[PDB]
């Protein structure tokens, strides 16, 4: 259920999703601003590394879901997770409406916290929630 | 790349490379 450890990890993807499509700092609305920019620093190194395979597989016709669910089929690590957030805030502004400012943060964001929440609830909570996220600081 | 490849296997790759990287 959308309990505190559900919000927990839907701001701090969402508020990331929102920083990559406008440009503007959203660590100040966010908890753990420190796990926060661990995490911006991380999915800003796996879209310079990978933007351009990410252009090939957008290209396709992609139900972003199905990727989020298929990379945490059988297990979670932060790897998977960091990449999962970048490839999903990529796409995000690639697919983002021309008449609107519409760039899909909600559904994605909720997908993303969904997919780790339904089978790594217990492993995110016993990580300290983003905390573990800080052994890729630097 | 194999179109038998899935896309979250290959997002997967990436992502525990990154953790080697790192």
């Amino acid at each position: 259920m959308k309990d505190e450890t559900y919000y927990i990890a839907l701001n701090m993807i969402q508020n990331y999703i929102i920083e990559y499509n406008t440009n503007k700092p959203r660590k100040s609305f966010v908890i753990d601003s420190i796990s926060y920019d661990v995490l911006k620093a991380a999915c800003k190194s796996v879209i310079k590394t990978n933007y351009n395979e990410f252009d090939i597989i957008i290209s396709r016709n992609i139900d972003f879901n199905v990727i989020v669910t298929q990379v945490l089929e059988d297990k979670i690590n932060w790897g998977r997770i960091i990449t999962i957030i970048a490839f999903c805030a990529y796409y995000s502004k690639k697919v983002k409406q021309d008449t609107s400012p519409q760039y899909y943060d909600g559904i994605i964001s909720e997908a993303i916290t969904d997919a780790i929440l339904s089978k790594y609830r217990s492993w995110f909570i016993d990580q300290d929630y983003w905390n573990g996220i800080r052994i890729y600081k630097n | 790349i194999s179109s038998a490849i899935q896309v979250g296997h290959q997002l997967a790759l990436i992502g525990d490379e990154f953790n080697r990287a790192y």
